């Protein structure tokens, strides 16, 4: 593996969620689900407010995927000599997912997604990580 | 808190390859005193309080600017938006514009303390102050200048 | 041979690009052998936006509608060629020309080919 | 029930339903549906008896609800009881009665208000006209979600007879749709088409065909959003949707279901009011086999003669384009028309009324859908408050875009309040209108033929077939997008 160091610089005041107990970090808690787009507070020890803020790599990943959809829309799906399929955003075990996509997905081709047992995946499916094992892993900030 | 919908159906939408970004820069200048309300729960002495930065500059917040833009767009089109939080994005003419808009949060160079105004209510029957109706208010002066940047 | 029963052709037809939620004139009748108006017509037919029909004179002397197609890019010596944007208007105007020949809707035009 | 005293369960359940309260706001109605679901989940045979009696009581007391506001607030929550009764009931005709009792309950009351306004006008009861205006105004407010300061007034109903299915003329076929959400959500088919052939012996007159509507609904939503954003770049999604109709309902192209070349009456439900069912695509299009006609609901079936007046009018506010075929017909044309002219024509009961103008369906509230007339838009709200209207038996042709479209939302009750629906609520004979944007040249050439040949059912089919031969040569989505939007609403004598 090869490591890419990154940093994020804010130009405006950013929003942060209120810390919650582990019994409440699930889809049936409206307060937790509403805060999932903000920064988080980490308590060093659960019975004390002492802590520090952080940002999950999952959120950055989601923002990057949205950006990739827009860029591929502008290029008509071309990236170098390769062309991207529509990606796949369809899961049978829904209840695994804490959040589900409500917005529509941007479209650039009629072609079907890459097969689930393929060896070769187009760049968008590599970015989706569809190719304990990661191909592109986002750490926390 | 808005509740997202887990039975929402999936859609693919083209939007096309034509895509432009317009940038507008300027200033917003206070022609009257102004009041962006925000109470510090640990400050009891003043009843109505103004929003400030931690270093006591006046703040024109992004949330208010977006809210006013959405209000004035509905005033232009002359049709209120009825949509509730959650579910697939609303397709009315105002929401589609607001989904392209971006605005900077802004603050002032001016950082002097606010004015304090007295305020009261008169009992109409007796012509004298009503029971409990004495209160005070922070106010931001006229003449403050804010940077303004909008993108679409 | 000049076009028989010329009384029934229109004076002018005016085709226009349609609109919803760029003009071209023609003189209503053309006579042609098997050039500006001809190139103009050829432009529209290559664009593909006129319906059309044909008549042919059967040996008994009566004109009958031809079983043929005007593909882009028999013993018979003259053709009547009717064109319209409207399919149903064409089916009406072709009836009118059948009655006229064997004894029009506004956008119909006639071409006499010899 | 927990004591297995099932005859006493029957007795107490019947006693409870027989004494049910009038107000659908009462918590009784929640407890009743919970009770029926409990019986069904324990797989007790009692559940089918109780469900049908509960439906019959609910249907009886919907009749007493006084206006569309309370109807949308409280009765709309009882839909699941109709789903349960539809599943309990085995007879197909009685299934169809259960289905039909849910449809167009608000439009019925708008129609009754339109009738009341006639009697008030001819008797100059001004204060009754103000009450009639207030109720429409408050209904308009409620669909914007606004708080109502005053209790809306209540109106007793018209003479709501139950229409026998036998009153369909002998040469027609009727297809009644129902979308059972509970059955769908449990993973069943959930979509039903109830098909009536009046020519057969009575034991064979009904068929019940069922289908899965989830994918059809997804492709509808996909076309709808692409339409709002593009719009005419959505033609390929329209072709996809029309092919999906046949994928979901393969029985539409089988002669043993729909006999050869007989005309079909559609009575849709839910989002099926939005679709061009006449354009289902096997290539073979449905309109090549059958002519089609639409009603919102079967209890609205009311054949009346066409108007006797020897007068017709064409009103135009459309100056980009020259309608050469319509403007050289025998009908006189007035342009540019304002809302005052439309209000004048609408109280002359014309034989044929043509309106050529732009139109726009609202995105949030049906009452704000409008026609673009000269200096002012005319909305559905304006049409439903014109004081003097006389359209009984008139034939109406709307050249406007989206004149049969409704907002991209699901209202709390089954309803299709388009502009075409507004005209039908004034008892027009039949209306021709567009389900989406309409091309001006196609409007000209279609409506000219309809006006010349005054039999809309056959003539629209002949026009659609005559255009399809140009579709086949290249299978161009853009051309199909231009043929498909027109449909006929209403059923005259
Ligand atoms: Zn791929
Ligand atoms: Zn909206």
């Amino acid at each position: 593996t090869t490591t890419m160091k990154i940093s994020i610089e804010f130009l405006e005041p950013f929003r942060m969620t209120k810390w919650q107990e582990s019994t409440r970090r699930n889809k049936n808690n409206k307060e937790f689900v509403r805060g999932q787009a903000f920064a988080r507070w980490h308590r060093n020890k659960k019975d004390n407010t002492k802590g520090r803020p952080y940002i999950t790599g999952t959120l950055l990943r989601s923002a990057v995927i949205r950006s990739a959809e827009n860029l591929l829309t502008l290029s008509d799906g071309k990236i170098s000599e390769k062309t991207c399929c529509p990606g796949k955003f369809d899961t049978e075990d829904k209840d695994r997912l804490l959040q589900l996509r409500q917005r529509s997905t941007l479209r650039w081709t009629d072609k079907n997604p890459c097969p689930d047992n393929a060896e070769t995946y187009c760049p968008f499916c590599e970015l989706l990580g569809r190719s304990w094992r990661f191909r592109i892993h986002f750490g926390n900030l | 808190h808005g509740k997202p919908d887990r039975l929402e159906k999936s859609r693919s939408v083209s939007i096309g390859s034509v895509l432009k970004e317009t940038v507008v820069c300027g200033e917003l200048v206070a022609k009257t005193p102004f009041f962006f309300g925000a109470i510090d729960e640990d400050a009891k002495q003043t009843a109505l309080q103004v929003l400030l930065t931690p270093d006591n500059k006046y703040r024109l917040p992004r949330s208010a600017v977006r809210g006013i833009l959405r209000r004035d767009l509905q005033t232009y089109f002359d049709s209120p938006c009825n949509a509730e939080l959650g579910g697939r994005p609303c397709m009315c003419k105002t929401c589609r514009i607001m989904r392209g808009i971006t605005v900077m949060d802004a603050r002032s160079e001016y950082n002097a303390p606010p004015e304090i105004r007295h305020r009261t209510r008169i009992n109409p029957f007796t012509g004298t102050v009503a029971e409990g109706a004495l209160f005070n208010m922070e106010v931001a002066p006229e003449g403050i200048v804010f940077p303004f940047q909008l993108r679409y | 041979i000049p076009f028989p029963v010329p009384d029934i052709a229109n004076d002018e037809v005016e085709y226009q690009k349609a609109v919803g939620g760029s003009k071209v004139k023609f003189p209503g009748l053309l006579e042609i052998q098997g050039a500006a108006n001809h190139r103009k017509l050829f432009s529209i037919l290559k664009a593909g936006k006129l319906n059309s029909a044909f008549f042919i004179q059967s040996d008994d002397g009566e004109w009958v509608e031809s079983e043929s197609k005007p593909t882009m890019e028999s013993h018979h010596s003259s053709f009547v060629w009717i064109l319209d944007t409207g399919s149903m208007q064409l089916r009406q105007s072709v009836k009118c020309v059948k009655d006229a020949l064997n004894k029009l809707k506004p956008k119909t035009m006639i071409v006499w080919v010899t | 029930f927990h004591l297995n005293q099932l005859n006493d369960v029957r007795i107490y359940g019947e006693s409870a339903i027989d004494n049910a309260p009038g107000a659908f706001a009462d918590p009784f109605w929640d407890e009743l549906v919970e009770f029926i679901r409990m019986l069904r989940n324990k797989k007790s045979e009692l559940w089918k008896e109780i469900a049908i009696k509960a439906w019959d009581k609910c249907r009886e007391k919907e009749m007493k609800v006084g206006n569309n506001i309370y109807l949308s607030w409280y009765w709309a929550r009882q839909r699941e009881l109709y789903d349960l009764a539809f599943m309990a009931q085995d007879g197909i005709e009685k299934k169809t009665r259960i289905a039909d009792s849910l449809k167009s309950r608000t439009t019925l009351r708008i129609q009754e208000l339109n009738e009341l306004r006639k009697d008030a006008h001819r008797k100059q009861n001004r204060r009754l006209e103000d009450k009639l205006d207030r109720i429409i105004e408050q209904e308009n407010e409620a669909r914007d979600g606004a708080y109502l300061r005053r209790n809306p007034p209540c109106f007793t109903g018209g003479k709501r007879e139950e229409i026998p299915f036998a009153r369909l003329p002998q040469n027609w076929i009727a297809v009644h749709f129902y979308l059972n959400e509970l059955e769908s959500h449990e993973g069943g088919k959930g979509g039903h088409a109830l098909i009536y052939d009046p020519q057969k012996a009575e034991k064979d007159q009904w068929q019940d065909k069922s289908f899965d509507y989830k994918e059809l609904h997804r492709k509808f939503l996909e076309w709808q959003e692409n339409y709002i954003l593009n719009e005419e770049g959505s033609a390929d999604f329209l072709v996809t949707l029309c092919r999906e109709i046949e994928k979901a309902m393969p029985f539409l192209f089988k002669s043993e279901v729909i006999p050869e070349d007989r005309p079909v009456l559609w009575i849709p439900h839910g989002f099926l009011h939005r679709l061009p069912l006449h354009a289902a695509m096997k290539i073979e299009i449905f309109w090549e086999r059958h002519a089609s006609r639409y009603l919102p609901a079967w209890h609205l079936f009311d054949p009346a003669p066409y108007s006797r007046e020897e007068s017709s009018t064409l009103l135009k506010n459309f100056e980009e384009y020259d309608f050469q075929n319509l403007e050289n017909g025998e009908i006189e044309v007035y342009a540019p028309s304002s809302p005052k002219k439309v209000k004048e024509a609408i109280r002359e009961n014309p034989a044929i009324l043509l309106l050529l103008c732009h139109g726009e369906a609202d995105m949030t509230n049906p009452f704000r859908s409008c026609l673009k007339l000269k200096n002012k838009d005319m909305t559905i709200f304006d049409l439903l408050t014109v004081e003097d209207v006389r359209l009984s038996g008139s034939r109406i042709l709307l050249g406007a875009c989206e004149s049969d479209m409704v907002p991209p939302l699901e209202f709390s009750v089954d309803e299709h309040l388009s502009v075409s629906g507004a005209f039908l609520s004034h008892k027009a004979g039949e209306i021709v209108a567009g389900l989406w944007t309409v091309d001006s040249e196609k409007v000209d050439e279609c409506y000219s033929y309809l006006v010349e040949e005054k039999d809309f059912l056959r003539n629209l089919q002949e026009w659609q077939m005559a255009e399809t031969e140009n579709f086949r040569s290249e299978n161009d989505s853009s051309l199909f997008y231009k043929i498909a939007p027109f449909r006929i609403i209403g059923f005259p004598a």
